[PDB]
RNA sequence: CGGCCAACUACGUGCCAGCAGCCGCGGUAAUACGUAGGGUCCGAGCGUUGUCCGGAAUUACUGGGCGUAAAGAGCUCGUAGGUGGUUUGUCGCGUUGUUCGUGAAAACUCACAGCUUAACUGUGGGCGUGCGGGCGAUACGGGCAGACUAGAGUACUGCAG
RNA sequence: AGUAACUGACGCUGAGGAGCGAAAGCGUGGGGAGCGAACAGGAUUAGAUACCCUGGUAGUCCACGCCGUAAACGGUGGGUACUAGGUGUGGGUUUCCUUCCUUGGGAUCCGUGCCGUAGCUAACGCAUUAAGUACCCCGCCUGGGGAGUACGGCCGCAAGG
């Protein structure tokens, strides 16, 4: 099931990603050719893991599995926060502090000092004190809202199934894959495909088939909180 | 080393057809006369230590093909022998 | 390895040959 | 050079199946072929395939892995090896992994296996296990 | 309901600009009895503490030794750093004939009739992680059947098939004597 | 009667007297030295010596290793030896099945019997892991007589040092 | 390296054995500019049989012999088959555009480096030039000192091996 017309996926181009130096492969269905350099991402199999992959979310967000907002790279951060503002969610654009989903017994308590701070900034204690101290106290207020932010509202233990920057936060997927609810990414062609259960092959460097492919999910977990 | 008429006159006069090039009668007789030339050339050259060895490698391959010939066939190991000079 | 193990042969090493220089003309005779 | 055609069999099947090798190509020959024959029989590859080549024939061993990619040999074993040959008699004969492994035995009555050789009574030379 | 076995405690003292900084290992084993066991290494500057570390850590650790009756399915011969173990299974009425720290492990898992040896490093940590490697290259009958592609029947022998229906029909008696 | 290792305190001296299989206990307050009081293991027995096997996968066939821990000859040529690509025909030496003769008793097994029980004794199987004959078998190794070109060696044409 | 014309398993390893083997050193005969063990002074120092300085002989050089040892090190024996790659560099062959030169790119054979998976290792690290996965043959190891020492023997003019 396709939602993109199939002509205007050539208009759009599935050939791109990277170079012959680069390229760590275990798969031989995934390479098609080699021509400029470049390899090329054959679109069957691609939409063949988009189709599995959208059926498993289908089934999991209807029977109430939960998925998480992350996003570092210059070309999807801006993406992901129209995304998250229009269904409400918070995002995390800078900073996956890592050791952050084993490491619940600290960050929680973080939590619990922006929620004291911010009640002690709704009281109003402003001029008892030296004003370096409130300085830092919204510095790290910022801090915390921009390090750490979609985690206002689960209390759940939570599932987790959105991979970002695989390549570059490697051992973010792994602090993940400790308690490792299983995950999918949009495939950097460098990026062993075997790992993650849903290799979809996509981008790393493209805005345009990083926020088609987030926006596809988005929608389609949307729908699954529509129909609760 | 052996010109290219060398070899061929060797090779056609110890060869068993008009096209052999490595029976055990061409190769031994080709080893035989590249060994006494050298030889040859080692009694001006008394301390050419690294063309004695290429000698070395050259005897102890005759001796390795003579030993097959003598296997395979009595008669035919006699004469190459006798018609060559040489004593085993 | 370590270069101590060197210098702890190398004594024994160093300390025979003195013997046979300092014995030389000895055991010459007693070799007869 | 090359002395035991038997043993780069095995090696050429672990090395192949340890790194994910989908196909396995080696030179043709009747033992090789046969040793073949038994591991498709009890299971251990999926199936194989004698084509030619430019000097002579060319056996082709598609390997099987699992539906969740987990490996289908746990290893492979030559026993008697040139040099020592090792021969069991009807009586004694080896036991891999306990009962649940196999071994290729060579005897008079041709290439037989494990459990083969107990229910016929025959004995002959060891081959190879594989588990 | 597991029991715990504490198998070496140790002082480790990093030392300092002003002298030493002494601290506690423990290195204790949580098992089931069934055939679950875990290992767990707790560091902590009082020895209660370090057992109480090492204990949480294990229990997250377990892991099925695939049992038939009460003893191993075939021979096996593991390795660790440098501990080698040679986990071999034996009749029933035999008793757990393993040495120092690979008896805790075997007897937190259940396993009664088993002959061991310790072959290789006879380190307290790398013994226990030696039989656990030994333990983890372990298989099934059925399990073994299953990657084959044939029945139980022609993988497994005769022998192997009668103690494991045995121990069904015992365990299933007893279980349906205890709670009907 | 420290850890091994089943079994702990008081008293007398303190680098002495001494103990001690190893780590190690005795520098006027010791579970380790003598003394008593208790405690454990055995028991017509208990300890020490001398010897062997074991643990020692610590001469490793079963069952180890050589970069730096002990361990690759300074490097090549080659004798004896060890080892052998693909395939057809044949023998049956190695290999293997069965059969006969042996492998003498006691011994160690299993079963049974008799000494009031045991030790001990007797009867019948097993063993005696091997050897010499007959009858097959021909998958592998091997002996013999062949056949191929993928190894190895020549040939022709270039090339660098 | 290219063509596959030629014989048709003629291969691999190799106990003892034989040859080659940096430097220093020995013999007979030449040669000797510089550098220079030994040897003299000068200086530093508590002392200088040293570092520093000024001089200086065997030697370093050539012809013919001998010696046969080195951190003679990749501290890694030889042969063979397999097991992700990326980037350099040295030789020889060839398809895709052609300017019709070549760092144009493409493929393949043989060397020589850096990085990096699977795997291996006690760790350091090795990783298609394995310390990975296997087969054949050789050398060697079995706690440290005593000791590569003594005694016996072989070789050597001697040093000594």
């Amino acid at each position: 099931m396709a939602v993109v017309t199939m002509k205007q996926l050539l208009d759009s181009g599935a050939h791109f990603g990277h170079q012959t130096r680069r390229w760590n492969p275990k798969m031989k269905r995934f390479i098609f050719t080699d021509r400029n350099g470049i390899y090329i991402i054959d679109l069957q199999q691609t939409l063949t893991y988009i189709d599995k992959a959208y059926e498993f979310v289908k089934e999991t967000v209807a029977h109430g599995g939960t998925v998480l907002f992350v996003g570092t790279k210059k070309q999807a951060q801006e993406s992901i926060a129209e995304e998250a503002t229009r269904v409400g969610m918070p995002y995390v654009n800078q900073r996956w502090l890592g050791g952050m989903l084993t490491n619940f017994s600290t960050v929680h308590k973080r939590l619990q000092r922006l929620k004291e701070l911010e009640a002690m900034e709704q009281t109003g204690g402003f001029e008892g004190r030296t004003k370096k101290e409130i300085l830092m106290l919204t510095r790290e207020k910022n801090k915390l809202e921009r390090s750490l932010g979609g985690i206002r509202d689960m209390q759940k233990v939570p599932s987790a199934v959105w991979v970002v920057d695989t390549n570059k936060e490697h051992i973010a997927v792994g602090e993940a894959r400790k308690l490792g609810i299983p995950v999918i990414a949009i495939l950097d062609t460098n990026c062993d495909p075997d790992v993650v259960d849903y290799p979809i092959p996509g981008n790393d460097d493209a805005i345009r088939s990083a926020a088609l492919l987030t926006k596809v999910i988005a929608s389609a977990v949307a729908e699954g909180l529509q129909a609760r | 080393a052996l010109t290219a008429e060398q070899k061929k006159e060797i090779l056609g006069q110890y060869g068993l057809h008009d096209t052999d090039t490595g029976s055990p009668e061409a190769q031994v007789a080709l080893l035989t006369k590249r060994i006494q030339d050298l030889t040859e050339h080692l009694k001006v050259h008394k301390h050419d230590h690294h063309s004695r060895r290429g000698l070395l490698l050259l005897v102890g391959r005759r001796r390795r093909l003579l030993k097959y010939v003598a296997q395979v066939d009595v008669a035919r190991y006699r004469s190459l022998i006798e018609r060559l000079g040489l004593r085993r | 390895g370590s270069v101590i193990k060197k210098r702890r042969k190398r004594m024994s090493k160093k300390k025979h040959r003195k013997l046979l220089r300092r014995t030389r003309v000895q055991r010459r005779k007693l070799g007869k | 050079t090359m002395t035991d055609p038997i043993a780069d069999f095995l090696t050429r099947l672990r090395n192949a199946n340890s790194a994910y090798h989908d196909e396995v190509t080696l030179p043709h020959s009747k033992l090789k072929a046969n040793i073949a024959e038994i591991l498709k029989r009890e299971g251990y590859i999926s199936d194989y395939r004698t084509e030619d080549a430019r000097v002579g024939k060319s056996l082709v061993v598609q390997l099987k892995y699992g539906p969740s990619r987990e490996r289908s040999i746990a290893g492979l074993r030559r026993v008697s090896k040139p040099g020592l040959r090792v021969y069991a008699k009807s009586t004694n004969l080896p036991r891999v992994l306990g009962g649940l492994g196999v071994a290729i035995i060579s005897t008079s009555s041709g290439l037989l296996t494990d459990r083969q050789a107990a229910r016929q009574g025959v004995g002959g030379e060891v081959l190879a296990y594989v588990w | 309901n597991y029991i715990e076995r504490v198998v070496s405690i140790n002082r480790v003292s990093k030392v300092v600009k002003g002298g030493r900084r002494f601290s506690f290992t423990a290195l204790v084993i949580v098992g089931d009895g069934k055939g679950m066991v875990g290992v767990g290494y707790g560091k902590a500057k009082e020895v209660p503490a370090a057992i109480a570390k090492g204990v949480e850590e294990a229990r997250k650790n377990f892991f099925r030794v695939p049992l038939i009756g009460s003893t191993i399915t075939h021979p096996v011969q593991g390795e660790a750093a440098a501990g080698v173990v040679m986990l071999r299974p034996a009749s029933p009425g035999t008793g757990v004939i393993a040495g120092g720290a690979a008896r805790a492990v075997l007897e937190c898992a259940g396993v009664h009739d088993i002959l061991a040896k310790s072959l290789g490093s006879d380190n307290a940590i790398n013994v226990v992680h030696a039989t656990v490697a030994a333990l983890k290259l372990l298989q099934r009958p059925e399990e073994v059947a299953a990657r084959r592609g044939l029945p139980i029947e022609d993988v497994a022998p005769a022998g192997m098939l009668k103690a494991r229906r045995e121990s069904e029909a015992l365990a299933a008696a007893a279980a349906r004597e205890g709670s009907a």
